[PDB]
């Protein structure tokens, strides 16, 4: 029993049983409204009679009665009338979901939560140093043209000096030398061979 | 597939059907009979004013609830979700009495798309820093390849040091 | 007058539900005619 | 003393005719409690009542007790009541998490949003941003590579007088052959 | 010690509904007893008749003083259920608009964590510190004095041979 209808007040803003005590303070006072009318209507018809009175306190308890009748009647009559507003109206069938809650159909476990939003900043991390390894790299090799640069300047100077060395006469002086000490070898044999002579 | 106004006006109208049947004039005349001696008439226009006055006074109630706050357009909205989502048949979901479950059920897609846009980013980012890296090792490769011939043509220059020493050497006494 | 019933609980002791059952004109008329006497 | 009119009679039969006992009991201890003040035989002529209704009492007690209005001493709104008061608390509970977990995300969006104007370790290529040589030590190579070519040259030049000063000697001491 | 003694009764309203029908008992005692003292003695003897029975009854092992009964009367009810309601539509509209304004927060954190991040792609970090250059002042300098000494040692080789041949000239006749 006791059902709040959590999510039938939900879409309607308010719970359908304060809605139908209202609905009742609402006919209940009409009801007594149009009793007052009788009642006072029949007090003021009741000032032109001749006879005697037959009044006031007599023609009151009888509206009364009357107005007890009406509360019996009208009460169970209510009561089953409210029913019928709770069954067919203000009620969430259940075989239907409101558009608020479209999405909650589908839960998802915590784990994949905890998980995934944890995944989540890894993620963001991750790319933050990948960004900044791209920066590294490329700085690395931007400076790195420039000791290549320099490097092929040193082997172009080399290459330009044995461009001049080949021009002059001697290529590269290592068949010279090796050719200037043995012929000047041989200079210095018959030098001295030529000094023992002179004698 | 009758429209929530209509059973509404049905059970109002029956309601007061059942009412004003109660209410019989034989009901409203056995207790009052003291007046009903005199002008049996007077009295039937008393409770045919009664009734009447009563009957209109709360239809004029109920369509006064219908205009509280735009009930006819909410019960038409109830009528159309129900007709627009009659088709499951299964017990739909009621919301559990634990706010995560159901934040965290909505917030759900809005984080995966966000997971996958940093996975393409990061990956993306990834395979760009891939093929830097390898333009980078080549590079090096390039310059130590680079050193290695020019202390190869240094050495060569500095290897007839040895033919100028034997040289000096031949050329003294 | 001024006697009358003020209590009028809200949400005290009833049964609850009704799906596909004849197009619940026959429910209107049935849930009136219940028990009660003059 | 009252007291002791309860652990007077009867453990044995059962509840509802100890409670008609404890009414007769409790009867003659009324009786009882207003006779020391008489002041005035006047008090024989009260027990020709007090026995008659309490035997009156006996037979009222013993017939009640059968016909059900006594033993109902022993036995749901006030279950909705309960049920209607474990609800309030629960969602009592409920919208106080609501109200937290709105707050937390509200004040986590305008603290993030209010944030950002007021080589890693990890890396995919860490190895290779690690293994990075010396470039400046190879210009400086280089710069000193330039001085040991330079002294080398100027160790050639120096033996190539080394050996002028010879062949001019050479060719001048074969020139005086005359 | 032992005590429950008293007469295990679930219910209080009985005891006194009981109790006030058997009080016409002691109410008729008071025939014989002088007009001067009655009413008053009457009211004692009410009054220690109730007592002894209470004191010597005990609903659900509580006092009489001390237990309560499940009656509750129609303000206790409107109160609670007024509150109830009260709980009923708030925690609805909690379910109802509360998901959507935490949506509307972290889909604004989220962009707002990404949009952060975007503009950390300037991440410029300098390195390249570097060296100093040196030019080509004594390169040239070098070379041409590499010209100097080519053009010396080839002139020599040129000439040294010339030499040889005037030396084996004079070795024989």
């Amino acid at each position: 029993s006791v059902d709040p209808m959590t999510y039938e007040a939900q879409f309607f803003g308010f719970t359908p049983q304060t809605c139908m005590l209202r609905i009742y303070i609402a006919f209940q006072d009409y009801l007594f409204e149009v009793m007052q009318a009788v009642e006072q209507v029949i007090l003021k018809k009741l000032d032109g009679i001749p006879d005697c009175d037959i009044s006031p306190v007599q023609i009151r308890k009888c509206t009364e009665k009357f107005l007890c009748f009406m509360k019996g009647h009208f009460d169970n009559l209510f009561s089953k009338m409210e029913q019928l507003f709770l069954q067919l109206i203000l009620r969430i069938p259940s075989n239907i979901l409101l558009p608020e809650d479209k999405c909650k159909e589908t839960p998802y476990s915590e784990e994949d939560f905890q998980h995934l939003q944890k995944e989540i900043e890894q993620l963001q991390e991750k790319y933050k140093t990948e960004l900044c390894t791209k920066q590294a790299l490329l700085a690395e090799l931007e400076e790195q043209k420039i000791v290549q640069a320099k490097l092929k300047q040193t082997l172009t100077f080399f290459d330009e000096l044995h461009n001049v060395g080949r021009d002059h006469g001697t290529s590269d002086f290592r068949e010279s030398l090796v050719s200037l000490v043995q012929n000047s070898r041989k200079l210095q044999n018959i030098r001295d061979n030529v000094e023992k002579e002179s004698k | 597939t009758i429209s929530r106004v209509k059973l509404l006006d049905t059970m109002v109208d029956t309601f007061l059907q059942k009412l004003v049947a109660a209410g019989s004039y034989q009901r409203f005349t056995d207790c009052y009979k003291c007046f009903y001696q005199l002008q049996p008439a007077m009295t039937q226009q008393i409770y045919d004013k009664f009734i009447a006055q009563l009957q209109t006074s709360i239809r004029e109630e109920i369509s006064d609830i219908k205009e509280e706050g735009n009930l006819e357009a909410v019960l038409n909205a109830l009528d159309k979700i129900v007709e627009e989502g009659k088709v499951r048949k299964e017990p739909a979901w009621r919301p559990s009495g634990i706010p995560e479950k159901d934040l965290h059920s909505v917030m759900a897609p809005y984080f995966l798309q966000q997971r996958d846009t940093l996975r393409r980013h990061v990956q993306k980012q990834e395979a760009e820093n891939q093929q830097l890296a390898d333009a980078v090792l080549a590079g090096r490769r390039q310059v130590e390849e680079l050193q290695l011939q020019v202390q190869a043509q240094q050495q060569a220059w500095q290897a007839l040091h040895r033919e100028q020493r034997e040289l000096v050497a031949v050329l003294r006494e | 007058l001024d006697h009358l019933k003020n209590g009028y609980r809200r949400r005290f002791c009833r049964p609850s539900r009704t799906e596909q059952g004849q197009n619940v004109l026959e429910i209107l008329q049935d849930c009136f005619e219940e028990k009660s006497l003059a | 003393g009252i007291t002791e009119l309860s652990r007077s009679i009867s453990v044995d039969l059962a509840e509802s005719k100890r409670l008609g006992c404890l009414l007769l009991s409790s009867f003659q201890f009324s009786i009882q409690k207003l006779e020391p003040f008489l002041r005035d035989f006047s008090l024989e002529s009260f027990r020709a009542k007090a026995s008659s209704l309490s035997e009156e009492l006996k037979h009222f007690a013993d017939g009640l007790e059968t016909d059900g209005t006594l033993q109902k001493c022993f036995e749901s709104l006030e279950a909705s009541v309960a049920e209607m008061k474990e609800y309030i608390t629960k969602f009592s509970l409920e919208r106080q998490t609501w109200d937290q977990l709105l707050l937390h995300y509200q004040q986590e969006a305008k603290e993030i949003l209010s944030r950002g104007s007021t080589t890693y370790l990890g890396s995919s290529q860490n190895e290779v941003l690690n293994t990075k040589p010396d470039y400046q030590k190879i210009l400086q190579n280089q710069s000193k590579v330039f001085d040991c070519m330079e002294l080398v040259m100027d160790e050639l030049q120096g033996s190539v007088k080394q050996l002028q000063a010879f062949m001019d000697e050479s060719t001048q001491c074969f020139q005086k052959v005359s | 010690p032992r005590e429950d003694f008293r007469v295990r009764c679930t219910s209080k309203r009985a005891v006194t509904e009981m109790l006030q029908l058997c009080g016409r008992f002691v109410q008729k005692l008071g025939d014989a007893l002088p007009e001067e003292i009655r009413e008053p003695a009457l009211r004692d003897a009410q009054w220690t008749f109730e007592s002894a029975v209470q004191e010597n009854i005990s609903i659900n092992g509580q006092a009489w003083q001390e237990a309560s009964d499940n009656c509750f009367m129609d303000s206790d009810i409107k109160v609670l259920e007024d509150q109830f309601d009260e709980i009923i539509v708030d925690i609805a509209t909690k379910r109802k608009q509360y998901p959507r304004k935490i949506l509307e927060c972290v889909i604004k954190t989220i962009k707002a964590k990404q949009e952060i991040l975007k503009q950390y792609h300037p991440v410029v970090h300098p390195l390249d510190l570097k060296y100093d250059p040196d030019p080509a002042p004594h390169m040239e300098n070098l070379k041409c004095r590499g010209e100097t000494v080519a053009k010396e040692i080839s002139e020599a080789m040129k000439s040294l041979p010339a030499l040889i041949e005037q030396g084996e000239g004079f070795s024989q006749v």
